[PDB]
């Protein structure tokens, strides 16, 4: 630099000055000598400098750049991007990210081959799509830089983590995948440490911004991807418990006693009897009431209880060749089950059916008709005796549902978590116990 | 008001 | 074989379940099972502001993650240089 | 015209700074606990140190604290952009006030009017309030200087019970940047005997002064600090700038400077309390 | 359990009109047409069929139980993991003012305290 | 401390090249003692040394030969009792 400079050959020009610092990443040099308050600088001036930082993974230089003057978001036009994930994208982490989306397909992997293959054959998000560039290949710092200059910066983070997990969990090279899980873990970090910091600055704001859905930053929102990465620290946090305990019971105060809304939900006139003292007339406090999520899941597990008991006693005690009015009732009242699981199933179909309990769910419910189909057959005893085997069927099944709602309880919820595991472990000890 | 305002001061 | 399963502690999978149910008890019509019927047949017939404060949090995070080095004592070695 | 992408207003030079405070305390704005004013300098570009975006940060936060008024050149280069931007982002996150005060005639693109105005000098939006002087109409050279010390002089002069300040409200100058304006401004408040408080470490005109708190001392520190202006600028501008330099060193009390060493917490306020 | 056991008396019994009786059995079969006895093998419509039948019940019942019991052991060395020695000391506390600020009698000789304690 | 020091330098080493560092592996030295890195420390019983991510991997790769290691078990499974799957696009092997 010296030799260049005091040559005085290209002494005016600073643009090689610049380019020779920037090569042999001398920072403290540059920030001194050319970048200075007399000199006056603009962006197209530092574009092709800025571009061959990001090339030659010079992040302190792309700070710096950052720091004096330079718009990242006009910089980033389409035909650069496309030229930076053409050609300096390097085809090892091209077939990783080929191999995830065959072997371990996601809705966020998914997207994000999408945006590349665009990128690549030929601008909603710029800065997106530049920091995805710099996680796809491990680059911590330049990544961390990019991400200060982000707007969804825990949404960023979030989706940042999902990705390297899903990235990590290819097998083809080591060394990668422990880079990308060790860089996830990180991000994880900082996003739930930025949402605690600000969730005890605001709250409102904090609940809305996590709710807040991008303008299609992958199609999800800060919940929804750190549930897919199975984020469960940063669900656990004491602000996103509240967010959901918030939203359990809705209008109605967090610290008001169970028990009174236990007693008043028998009770109707208690509700406006000055108990249950409302978050925010009569009617709107019952309206309000009988809206609350908590107080629908109390009167949908009377109603389950209540079935299940009419269901025993149709089995048990009457039981006969033509179908009762307690049967009848029973019809009903599967029939509700049956469109209440249709209009569920019109949403999250896929999910609807990935789901191992939503398949038993569906499962015995197919069983149910298929029961009733048999009984009609009242010619033979043998079908009307097939029909009553699978009526049985279903009376089990209902009941490992009804099991399925008692997990909300806190008191006896992490046990039916862990008696799962412990099911599975002692499935495989007793397989080993038959076979000798 | 204030555009008459302005106009008294100036 | 199971002291180790119980070594890793449920909470947080309780957690987890927790905001799964939530979640379906929340998007759903909160009508009891027995008034449910009807609501069937009755369906079938600020951002800028959010993401500003979130990057104002984000400028006071950075301070505070930065700080770190601070505590070193480099600071007070170059004052005595 | 009102511009819109706050208030923008043309005022003479020759206006009454009673009329205008009058004014503004009597239906736009409430008695200020505290006034700052900060000189960036000619220069349109504001190099983002380490240590400045920091310094300004508190500068900003304290102001909110005690709902001063920030007054700035307004343009839409520079630092005074930085500035607002910052307002902009405080008042996303008790109201800021900021004042950004420059000539009409440099000002590049005029509307008359409740007229936008929309993007030779660019303004900040930022600002919540502009003014813009007019004496010599499309003059280059700079003519706000004279109305934003005389304001300066008289919010002085006034009297605010409230305030714990002893009888007149507050009152401090700001210099980080360096520039023959900023000296002139520096040179102003002292004679007006507002406290300034200069940015050490950081310009060529302020760490001249910060070393200086003699005149070929002056001068060799005045040609290494800016030795392209210095390189630019004639004889007569470097005796102009000593003896600017050593007016205002003649009242060493009132004007405070940062030391470079210090570099901790709350260090602008506690540099602003000590002046005061 | 009690599901299954009616899931089993549906298929085994029908029109049970003894409501006494159909209560009890309910709850009694499972139970015992367990490990604990085997009265459902003895009254064991298709019997080759039937067969695999119980074989089933009775797998899933003894994995389910084995299941409980281990994942019951394994919650209480959560339990136990707390010391119990503070909370000891806490009930001491309860305890020793329980007996200190107490007439300090023998329940035999305390009859008359109360009496002379009233005048 | 010869243990540990030899675990941080296959590490490293593995970490740098993963064929080289594999080649070194099974290399049988010109009768240092009749044996390779791994059987030594098969013979110390040094669980900690094979434990390492590289040793694993290597061993996944002879395990599962020329089969890629991340295609899906269950399509190794399912395409064993039917032969015509093994040619028709399942299976992606690593290498007509
Ligand atoms: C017989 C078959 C089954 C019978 C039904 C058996 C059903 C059953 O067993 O559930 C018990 C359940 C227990 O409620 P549960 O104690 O877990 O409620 C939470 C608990 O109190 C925690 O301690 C609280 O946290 P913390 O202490 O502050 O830290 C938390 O508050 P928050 O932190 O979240 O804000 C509470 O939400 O009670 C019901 O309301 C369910 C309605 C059931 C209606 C029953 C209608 C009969």
């Amino acid at each position: 630099y010296k030799a260049f400079s005091t040559n005085e050959q290209d002494k005016d020009n600073w643009n090689g000055q610049l380019k020779l610092l920037l090569e042999w990443n001398q920072l403290d040099l540059a920030s001194d000598e050319i970048f200075t308050n007399d000199r006056r600088w603009e962006s197209a001036d530092l574009q092709e400098v800025m571009f061959t930082a990001l090339i030659k993974d010079r992040p302190k230089f792309v700070r710096l750049f950052l720091e004096n003057g330079l718009n990242l978001q006009k910089f980033l036009t389409n035909e650069v991007l496309t030229e930076l994930f053409s050609t300096h994208f390097s085809t090892l982490v091209y077939r990783n990210l080929q191999i995830a989306k065959n072997s371990y397909n996601d809705a966020l992997l998914t997207f994000v081959w999408k945006l590349v293959a665009n990128f690549r054959r030929s601008t909603r998000h710029p800065l997106q799509a530049l920091f995805i560039w710099a996680i796809l290949q491990n680059k911590k710092e330049l990544s961390k830089v990019i991400w200060e200059q982000t707007k969804g910066c825990t949404l960023a983070a979030l989706g940042a983590s999902k990705l390297l997990k899903t990235l990590a969990k290819v097998k083809n090279d080591i060394n990668a995948a422990g880079e990308s899980e060790e860089l996830a873990n990180e991000y994880e970090t900082r996003a739930v440490e930025l949402f605690t910091e600000c969730y005890s600055n605001d709250e409102d704001l904090a609940e809305q911004l996590l709710v807040y859905s991008c303008e299609a930053w992958g199609g999800s929102n800060c919940l929804e991807l750190a549930v897919e990465a199975t984020d469960q620290h940063f669900i656990a946090q004491p602000g996103v418990q509240n967010f959901l305990s918030k939203q359990w019971y809705g209008e109605i105060s967090r610290d008001t006693k169970n028990w009174k809304i236990i007693l008043c939900l028998f009770i109707i006139p208690l509700v406006g009897c000055g108990l249950v003292s409302f978050r925010k007339k009569l009617l709107w406090y019952y309206v309000a009431f009988f809206t609350s999520p908590f107080v629908v899941f109390s009167w949908n597990v009377v109603f389950y209880i209540a079935f299940l008991l009419l269901f025993a006693y149709v089995l048990l005690m009457d039981f006969h060749s033509v179908p009762h009015t307690p049967e009848l009732i029973l019809y009903a009242l599967v029939f509700v089950l049956f469109c209440d699981e249709v209009r569920q199933w019109y949403m999250n179909g896929v999910n609807y059916f990935t789901d191992l309990w939503n398949v038993m769910d569906t499962l015995g419910l197919f069983y149910f008709i298929a029961g009733i189909v048999f009984r009609l057959h009242s010619s033979n005893k043998s079908s009307l005796y097939s029909g009553r085997v699978i009526f049985c069927l279903d009376y089990i099944i209902f009941t490992l549902r009804l099991i399925h709602i008692f997990t909300v309880s806190r008191n006896l919820g992490p046990k039916i978590i862990m008696l799962q595991r412990m099911l599975i472990d002692v499935f495989f000890f007793l397989f080993l116990f038959a076979v000798w | 008001d204030l555009v008459n305002f302005i106009q008294a001061n100036f | 074989y199971t002291v180790g399963i119980v070594q890793e502690n449920n909470d947080q999978v309780w957690k987890f379940q927790r905001y799964f149910l939530v979640q379906e008890y929340c998007n759903r019509l909160n009508i009891p099972f027995p008034f449910v019927v009807f609501a069937y047949f009755y369906m079938v017939v600020e951002d800028n502001e959010t993401l500003a404060w979130e990057g104002v949090m984000k400028e006071n995070y950075l301070v505070k993650i930065n700080t770190k080095a601070n505590d070193n004592s480099e600071e007070m070695r170059h004052r005595f240089r | 015209g009102d511009i819109q992408f706050g208030k923008y207003l043309r005022l003479s030079c020759d206006t009454d700074s009673e009329t205008l405070y009058e004014l503004l305390t009597q239906h736009w704005h409430l008695k200020t606990p505290n006034l700052v004013i900060s000189v960036t300098g000619g220069a349109k570009n504001f190099a983002l140190k380490p240590r400045m975006r920091k310094i300004f940060s508190r500068l900003i936060y304290i102001a909110q604290s005690k709902g001063a008024w920030i007054l700035t050149g307004g343009t839409h280069y520079g630092l005074m952009k930085y500035i607002g931007e910052v307002v902009r982002d405080n008042t996303i996150s008790e109201n800021i006030v900021a004042i950004g005060i420059a000539a009409w005639g440099m000002v590049s693109n005029r509307d008359t009017l409740s007229a936008q105005y929309i993007m030779l000098y660019i303004l900040d939006n930022n600002h919540t309030h502009l003014l813009l002087v007019d004496n010599g109409c499309h003059g280059h050279p700079t003519v706000e200087a004279k109305l934003r010390n005389q304001l300066e002089k008289y919010i002085s002069e006034r009297t605010s019970q409230d305030s714990n300040y002893g009888g007149k409200i507050p009152i401090v100058c700001f210099a980080q940047g360096g520039g023959r304006e900023t000296l002139k401004a520096i040179n102003t408040s002292v004679k007006s005997k507002i406290p300034c408080v200069v940015v050490e470490g950081s310009g060529q005109i302020a760490d001249v002064i910060a070393s200086l708190v003699t005149s070929s001392m002056v001068k060799e520190k005045l040609v290494r600090f800016l030795p392209r202006t210095v390189s630019r600028l004639p004889e007569e501008e470097i005796e102009s700038w000593i003896k600017w330099l050593k007016e205002i060193l003649e009242s060493s009390h009132l004007l405070t400077v940062i030391k470079m060493e210090e570099a901790g917490d709350e260090i602008v306020s506690n540099a602003i309390s000590y002046a005061l | 359990m009690v599901a299954f056991g009616v899931a089993r008396q549906g298929i085994l019994r029908q029109n049970e009109q003894r409501w006494r009786w159909i209560f009890r059995s309910v709850i009694y079969e499972p139970y015992l047409a367990m490990f604990g006895q085997v009265p459902s093998d003895v009254d064991s419509f298709p019997e080759w069929i039937t067969i695999p039948l119980v074989c089933i019940y009775m797998l899933s019942t003894n994995i389910l139980l084995v299941n409980l019991l281990v994942a019951m052991f394994g919650y209480t060395v959560g339990i136990v993991q707390e010391n119990n020695d503070q909370v000891w000391k806490f009930q001491r506390y309860f305890l020793v003012q329980e007996y200190c600020n107490r007439l300090n009698i023998p329940f035999p000789f305390v009859v008359f305290a109360y009496f002379y304690m009233v005048v």
